[PDB]
């Protein structure tokens, strides 16, 4: 009886959160129409985590999709698995922030955030026990950043005893998708530090080389990029909706991976990534899982884990596994290279086993890493924000809507605070 | 539902408006009769049953260019009341288009815009098309631009202006009208995307390899640029952009809002089969100086803010791969304070091909619309041309008769000194 | 003389009040603003 | 055997009751030709409440159509289910009030009230145990506003112990339909105070708000608003025509909703109005009905119920419904919103269930709420009258027909008297 | 039974009525000979075996305009002796149509009113059609409306009066005729609808893009307005407005009963293809001042009462949204004691189209009739024209010799002086 509310914000949120609802609907076994068509009875055991019972056995997701531009919901409803969402949850705008954090947070959000907390509240007390909220939005954009983080701030005021996941995508290191990315990234981080209980970072170039070098596909599209984004989020909640030998609920993923309340940003990695042309040569054994799970190339963040140690690690194993080999592999990697782990926490790695694997695959894992190497993702954005702000560049668009540079000075002050404290605990 | 209301002032705007609305009907499949045999809704308002009228006004003081549309192939397409004519043209005089003739026609002009505003539910912005060297293009637009800003607050405006080339121009007082029009478009127009008349002549001669082109041929590839930037509003894409998205993304400072333009694939039909048209080839051709719509050498300047409008079968990695390759090239130089310099707008529709046009059917296309510091080379030469004109007060007695005063010449000149000095210090390293 | 919606096509509030029939897997699509939201074009392709 | 005599007044009344009998007869299974085509014996179990058996199985309503112009006579005769009415109930005028409340009450209403009072006397004597009389009219017009309220005073003297259900539409605040609405409404409300047992306030702009936002209708016609009124008119008499686990007829509601004799105006609404798009996805249960019951957007009155305290409330649930689940959610809404319910009446909300739902629906509920927020409509209607009366405009039509200006002066005085009585209890 | 009798007086009455019953027979399917190939009883009385005759009388002192109807295509429609002629013209003389030659012709008129009133079961009102600048319209209309007031008490009498324009007056003694007519129409007529021939000229020039209009094209537009006001009788609707509904809801005071007129969609055939004509767009066109059918500017005045007659496929959902959007506009002003300034009437039939007429097929139409304080502009102006003429007694010797002595000029001057004082105090805040 643990219910998870899914929140999507903006162009990136409504598009890649659709594919998260693609894989869960494909794994729990519900059709695009909305009825159950699974093989086993294990799927129907915990449907209430993500879906609501309705008339005729239809299961409507506990998802509110919200943005300022009407173009996304044209794409959301038209795509496959798009009919399942309730239209009352399809709250939208008419203007569109247009990659601006100020319009989403203050000017054009203010007439709409009051509407979205009416929709969230209707699905709040509809269910029995709120475990918390999960959100997947963008930081380089503005319709999911400013409009999103205001929602993230507002729900913590209303519901302070519940937990937050922010599957926020950051600007890529070598390439940039938007010019004003460093402004909207740092202003979103300043709000996500004190409001979000934990954060998981995804990076597109970290997905790009994975989909090419490891998955051996010549031209993955964005749908191929969002699939591993969709695959990792289903590995977050694998122990909730399904039984297992050792269960790790989403509060366990918070209380275990986070030593200090400010040090909550993570990195994620999906373990069994083999191509179609290389799968049959590979033997599906848990030594082959653990070597790929701890690889630097497999992580979906811009950081390289050889630069900085892991403060706390996790692993969300799915399937029928021998837990002795699972335990001794994590013991071996803790004993093979003790330099790459933080020394002052003994036995840094957590493992929990879900007894049922995902569809098709029989053995999988989901790495959660609170590594101190991700300060490089903070620092590279932080040096971009300082350089852009010192000439007051692109600022009359922001300060014209109700902003002053006091928050921008404050946003940097928490931005460089993170890289300072992340480096401090590494030493 | 979002809509955009294009505005065209001046006969340069109408011929562009004839070319630009030709493609919009062709791309969405509208016949010249105006019938369909919601994609139209961003440009065409539905009237009754299966009928579409353009959300545009064609206001011009010259009646010969306006009624040519009234007798052309699109007689039943445009609303005859939305096409506004004038009894006498301004004739390369900013005074005639702003004070004497302009005042009795902007009252009717704003009435049609007000009638257009209530029809659309959510108005996204206005696209203004004019020639700064013409009389009604400078005069009537300036009176219109200030009236729209006081009527519809903060609504986006896109200045798709035609500037005379410093090497080639077709009138003697185009330096006067361009200077006086620039005084009005700084305070009002949100984004001023530049276009050069002589620069696109070089594109037709070299890249499009047609040796005898005319203004109908030249307006088409300009019109292909206009559709590519707004097709993201028109059509679905992986990373969609909007009209309202563009201003806060490409204008860092409130008085630097000028954009250079480039369209990547310019090849003929016989050239189309032999070219290996590809994502790396089109993006490398985009930064090539001869592909620019404005006569600029961007090596002299620097790229401050850029924007990529991708259309067609473009996978996400190579457009990001083309981002990295340009940044490694020392030939293309960016200013040191804007590391995030690219906006990638990808549209899933390949561009349409016009029947009888010189452009060929291609699968992938790039519309580069980038701010740069090489734009000051245009305004320095225009100011140098204006200095010689005003040194002996030639061609001034026409302006003072029709309402305007002598002091407005100095104040408009004073702004271009402030504009030129702002271009240098922003591009200056610090 | 007949009213507006008798010639528009949707007659009465029986279907939407008594909740008979269904917009999906059915025929009636003439009433509800969510149903006449047209939306942008569709370019479908399965994930690789 | 607890029968109800229906009176329909004027342009608004004859059109409302046209669709009202168009729905209730369909609920009871009556075809257009007045015969029977149903399948369950429960439908014919209680038909004496609304219909009269005739020779050959014909079912005629106890509806008396009363109006001052013969335009609406053809409007209801040529409509759907329009021939079920007896022709002796078509008592009509020829001149028309012309939005003149004095004309419907004094000049031309005198020669038509003595005719409609014969027909009501005919229908009331033919039936055994009168539960009460139901009247439907308007407050912004002249035919149902003037001559309708004159019928109320005459019928209250003849039957003082019977119950009057006054169905009235009130002039909308934001949109105006007739210029003389302050004169018509403030006069018509005044006689509704001493004569009507209880009144059920409707409002057009609240009905327009419900259709556009809740039902999401692209085109709500003039009868779609009428259909939502009939869905709640049929809900008040749910327990009369049908069995129930907890019965609540007209008089059981009136004694539990009227704490003081002058506070007999109610705001009402219908719960299970879901749009066609959101039709599938709604899990129809008792929590859904309650969370739509007390939503201020679902109300059919111009007054926001959050502004004034609820004095008393009534719920009439319909369907095979759990009696505990009704009761444990009445307590949920009272405790979660403590300030909106008046303190010195404990246990404000009164609930009842009827075992059979409307056709095609499985769970449904209708609402009655006696709130002190309705003074916002009462104050606004009165202040439009005071601004009108101090200039004495649009009054020479009224004072030329047999009203001196003093009779208007008790109208706002009584109008200010109720807004004084609603003020002290909030 | 809903039954109304329309009388047509003066030259302007006959020509408007000729274009009126042209539209009325086409609306109800009546052929010009009168043979139908249930709702006709509002204006046509069924006669004998399947033939309908108009409920009107065409009385005039010019025999040339009466027998034009007799010699025209409608010789079989109208009754022969309901088209009342005259031997000698009034000839722009108010005193001639009142005392000299109006006396011998009003007795034949009252006989035909009595015969038409006994034919109709329940009379609903009287419609009059005149131009107050002419001798017959002002003179006989003063005498005719006097007699119907005594004979038919407390019965509604709708007035569609045409007034001289500010810029144009096609006759010289029109300030004398218009002022002396307003002395009689003030006490007797219940609702007067002001019309100006030159404001309709501006409507035809701009909206219908006709550079060369005439009297017939003007009267086509008038006939559409009169049909729209009475279409509530002939056809049903969500909100239908009787003519008895009309007077009591728009006349606040006994001496203020003059009305403005507005018809929102005036679109020719070429422009009808492209214009999206919906309720929210046309309600802005109705209150647009160039569409007003008189040359008083409503911006200067304040709207006191306003009635809206909506024709065509008009849903009632947006007319509430359309009226409220008008009230949010600052230019449209209302008097401080009337917060409730609207009367909306919805009719389900579209307006008909005549073959060869300038008006085109329109799905939904709006007829707006309003009461405004700007009517003092058209009355103080004609006061100035009459006062300037009466300074040295211009054209008075014609009036004095025909019975009407010099006191009636001073008496009518004082009556309109009180009327000018009446509009300035009703607009006072
Ligand atoms: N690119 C392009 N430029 C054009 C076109 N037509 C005219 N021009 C340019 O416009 C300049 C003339 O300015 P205009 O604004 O068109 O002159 P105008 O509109 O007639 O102004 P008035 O004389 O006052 O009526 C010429 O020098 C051309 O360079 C065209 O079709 N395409
Ligand atoms: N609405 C309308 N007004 C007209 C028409 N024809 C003439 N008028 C007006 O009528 C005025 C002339 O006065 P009338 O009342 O027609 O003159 P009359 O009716 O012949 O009266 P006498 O000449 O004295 O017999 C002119 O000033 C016009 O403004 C018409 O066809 N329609
Ligand atoms: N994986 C993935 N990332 C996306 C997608 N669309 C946008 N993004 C990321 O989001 C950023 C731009 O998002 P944007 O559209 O501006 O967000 P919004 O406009 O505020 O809703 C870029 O840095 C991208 O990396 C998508 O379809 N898939
Ligand atoms: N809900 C509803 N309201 C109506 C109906 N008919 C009229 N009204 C309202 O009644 C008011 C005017 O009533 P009116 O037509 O003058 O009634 P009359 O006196 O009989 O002519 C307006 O505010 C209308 O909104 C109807 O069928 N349903
Ligand atoms: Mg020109």
């Amino acid at each position: 009886m643990r219910e998870i509310v899914h929140i999507q914000g903006g162009q990136c949120g409504n598009q890649i959160g659709a594919k998260f609802w693609e894989v869960v609907s494909d794994e729990h076994g519900i059709d695009p129409t909305g009825t159950y068509h699974g093989d086993s009875d294990l799927q129907l055991e915990r449907i209430n985590v993500y879906f609501n019972e309705a008339t005729g056995g239809r299961y409507v997701p506990r998802a509110i999709l919200m943005d300022l531009e009407p173009g996304t919901m044209d794409s959301v409803r038209s795509g496959p698995y798009g009919q399942i969402f309730r239209p009352d949850n399809f709250v939208f705008g008419q203007t569109g922030a247009g990659n601006n954090w100020a319009k989403g947070h203050y000017t054009e959000g203010a007439e709409l955030i009051d509407s979205v907390l009416d929709v969230v509240r209707k699905e709040a007390e509809s269910c029995d026990c709120l475990q918390g909220f999960q959100v997947c939005h963008s930081l380089g954009g503005g319709t999911g950043s400013g409009m999103g983080t205001l929602l993230i701030s507002k729900i913590r005021e209303e519901y302070p005893d519940r937990m937050m996941l922010t599957f926020s995508v950051v600007p890529s290191p070598k390439v940039s998708d938007t010019v004003v990315e460093p402004y909207n990234a740092t202003l979103s981080v300043h709000q996500l530090v004190e409001n979000a209980d934990e954060c998981m970072v995804l990076d597109n170039e970290a997905l790009y080389d994975i989909c090419f070098r490891t998955l051996k596909l010549t031209t993955p599209t964005f749908g191929d990029l969002n699939h591993l984004i969709s695959a990792v989020m289903s590995g977050i909640t694998c122990c909730l909706r399904f039984p297992g030998q050792l269960n790790a609920d989403l509060r366990k993923l918070a209380v275990n991976l986070i030593p200090f309340p400010r040090l909550h940003f993570f990195m994620v990695g999906f373990t069994p990534l083999t191509s179609r042309g290389s799968q049959q040569y590979r033997a599906l054994t848990v030594p082959e899982l653990t070597q790929q799970m701890w690889d630097a190339k497999n992580m979906m963040c811009a950081a390289d884990p050889r630069h900085g140690r892991y403060l706390t690690a996790s692993a969300l194993f799915r399937g029928r596994m021998s837990t002795k080999e699972v335990d001794e592999q994590m013991l071996n990697v803790q004993n093979k290279n003790s330099s790459y782990f933080v020394e002052w926490i003994p036995n840094n790695v957590k493992s929990s086993v879900c007894d049922i694997p995902p569809k098709g695959l029989k053995m999988s894992a989901t790495f959660i890493g609170n590594s101190t190497a991700i300060q490089e993702m903070f620092k590279r954005v932080s040096e971009q924000f300082t350089a852009m702000f010192r000439r007051k560049a692109f600022l009359h668009w922001y300060t014209g809507e109700g902003m002053d540079e006091m928050e921008f000075t404050e946003a940097e002050s928490n931005m460089n605070d993170l890289v300072s404290e992340y480096q401090q605990y590494q030493d | 539902m979002r809509e955009v209301i294009s505005i065209h002032i001046g006969q340069a705007g109408i011929q562009v408006g004839n070319a630009c609305w030709e493609l919009y009907c062709l791309e969405h499949g509208i016949q010249p009769d105006g019938q369909m045999p919601d994609a139209f809704n961003t440009f065409f308002s539905e009237t009754g049953a299966g009928k579409h009228v353009p959300r545009c006004i064609f206001l011009d003081l010259e009646p010969t260019v306006v009624d040519e549309v009234r007798t052309g192939t699109y007689r039943q397409l445009f609303h005859p009341e939305q096409l506004i004519s004038g009894k006498e043209d301004a004739a390369n005089n900013f005074a005639r288009g702003h004070y004497t003739i302009g005042k009795e026609i902007v009252d009717l002009a704003l009435d049609r815009i007000r009638k257009l505003a209530d029809n659309c539910t959510g108005l996204q912005g206005f696209l203004v098309f004019n020639a700064v060297g013409g009389g009604t293009g400078s005069g009537l637009g300036s009176l219109l631009l200030e009236r729209l800003s006081v009527d519809y607050g903060k609504k986006s405006k896109l200045g798709f202006t035609v500037y005379p080339s410093p090497q080639v121009s077709t009138a003697v007082v185009e330096p006067y009208n361009s200077v006086l029009s620039t005084h009005s478009l700084l305070e009002h127009t949100d984004v001023a995307v530049m276009l050069d008349n002589e620069a696109i002549y070089d594109i037709c001669r070299r890249s499009l390899d047609i040796e005898r082109p005319t203004y109908t041929n030249l307006n088409r590839l300009i019109a292909q640029v206009i559709s590519s930037l707004t097709a993201s509003l028109r059509f679905d894409g992986a990373l969609n952009v909007d009209i309202t998205e563009f201003q806060t993304n490409l204008v860092p400072y409130p008085r630097i809002h000028f954009m250079l333009s480039s369209y990547a694939p310019i090849i003929s039909a016989e050239k189309a089969y032999h070219e290996q048209l590809s994502v790396a080839e089109i993006t490398n051709a985009a930064f090539e100086p001869a592909s620019m719509m404005v006569k600029c050498d961007p090596r002299h300047g620097k790229y401050m803010a850029c924007c990529l409008m991708y259309r067609g079968d473009v996978v996400p990695k190579d457009v990001n791969a083309s981002v990295a390759t340009i940044k490694t090239k020392r030939t293309i130089q960016f200013v040191d304070w804007c590391p995030t310099g690219f906006k990638c707008g990808i549209n899933y529709q390949p561009p349409t091909v016009v029947p009888g046009g010189d452009l060929a059917k291609v699968q992938r296309a790039v519309c580069m619309i980038s701010n740069s510091t090489a734009i000051g080379e245009i305004f320095s030469r225009l100011d140098h041309k204006f200095d010689l004109m005003y040194a002996k007060r030639a061609f001034v007695h026409w302006y003072v008769g029709e309402g305007m005063e002598e002091g407005e010449f100095s104040e408009a000149r004073e702004d271009l000194a402030a504009l030129e000095k702002d271009f240098e210090e922003v591009g200056a390293e610090s | 003389v007949e009213g507006p919606e008798m010639r528009r096509g949707r007659q009465g509030l029986y279907e939407t009040l008594q909740q008979t029939s269904n917009p999906y897997q059915g025929g009636n699509k003439v009433g509800d603003a969510w149903l006449e939201h047209k939306g942008r074009k569709v370019q479908p392709r399965p994930e690789p």
